[PDB]
């Protein structure tokens, strides 16, 4: 199970994104 | 092969009721 | 990790180090999968060439670092291991196939800031995320350098570092190394003509390969450091332990074992 899983406290919670996710969500295509 | 090999020692000393 | 960069505060918070007592000495990454259960490769704890076999109590695992080797007082925490399962099929004599274990660990850990779990996927998250050229990010305490690992402050880093890397296509993967390589396993990394570099290294191993999907926003483990040949050379691949195909061994244990 893990309902929060995967949701971190200070990003994801926050609405913050760390320096480099977005190049993995960019590689996503 | 398999990912500590060269493990020296350089750690702070955890809190004695751990060990 | 080789060729990454410092991790930012509570960026993994998954993140666990197996550290030995005695001697202290850190030796393997790990992962919060829920309060109390631990996920790592196997070959962290049995490893007979190398004449490895830990019992539980010969561990311990510290959750919500950042520091390699400071004791980060009021921020992580330590726990003492109940009991360690192996996969019953874990090849350890030809090619580490199944390389996984799970640790359940003696009280529940309290979540914070620094210390919650990772999901892990199910069979769609896996479909949609595996995917030859979709980047994931590994973690670790491990050396910077394949020559040059040996503590102090050499090629072994003061904070976790963190590096992101593309999942290469199974022929490749195959065609780099004279291992047998199976479907429990995948590879990743960048090849020689792509210009970025990055890999796991010696003291990584046993750490979480995370994706974060585009669906839902969640972080998922899809792979466990588990094998390469050197650390950041051209033409070759860090080997993860394929977690989504382990799944169903997972859930038996956490089901039988609470």
């Amino acid at each position: 199970g893990e309902a929060d899983c995967g949701l971190r406290p200070l990003f994801e919670k926050k609405s913050l994104e760390d320096k480099t996710e977005r190049e993995l969500l960019e590689s996503y295509i | 092969x398999p990912x500590q090999s060269h493990n020296d020692g350089d750690f702070e000393e955890i809190p004695e009721e751990y060990l | 990790i080789v060729e990454g960069s410092d991790a930012e505060i509570g960026m993994s918070p998954w993140q666990v180090m197996l550290f030995r007592k005695s001697p202290q000495e850190l030796l393997c990454g790990a992962s919060l999968i829920s309060d109390r259960w631990v996920l790592t490769a196997a070959h962290c704890l049995l490893y007979p060439p190398w004449d490895k076999n830990f019992t539980e109590n010969d561990l311990l695992v510290r959750i919500g670092k950042h520091s390699r080797t400071r004791y980060e007082r009021n921020i992580e925490k330590i726990s003492m291991l109940e009991k360690i399962y192996i996969h019953p099929r874990y090849n350890w004599r030809e090619n580490l196939d199944r390389d996984i274990a799970l640790m359940k660990l003696k009280k529940p850990v309290a979540f914070s800031d620094y210390i919650h779990p990772v999901c892990l996927p199910d069979r769609e998250t896996a479909a949609s995320l595996l995917q030859a050229g979709y980047k994931g990010r590994v973690t670790g305490w491990g050396n910077l350098k394949e020559t040059w690992t040996a503590n102090v402050g050499k090629g072994q880093p003061s904070v976790l570092q963190v590096v992101n890397l593309p999942i290469v296509e199974r022929p490749v993967c195959k065609d780099s190394t004279r291992i047998r390589i199976t479907d429990n396993m995948f590879c990743a990394g960048y090849k020689p003509d792509e210009g970025k570099r990055g890999d796991a290294c010696e003291g990584d191993s046993g750490g979480p390969f995370v994706m974060k999907s585009p669906f839902n926003n969640r972080w998922y483990q899809m792979g466990i450091v588990s094998w390469g040949e050197g650390c950041d050379r051209d033409g070759k691949y860090g080997f993860y332990t394929h977690v989504f195909r382990l799944k169903k061994w997972i859930q038996k244990v956490i089901d039988q074992f609470g």
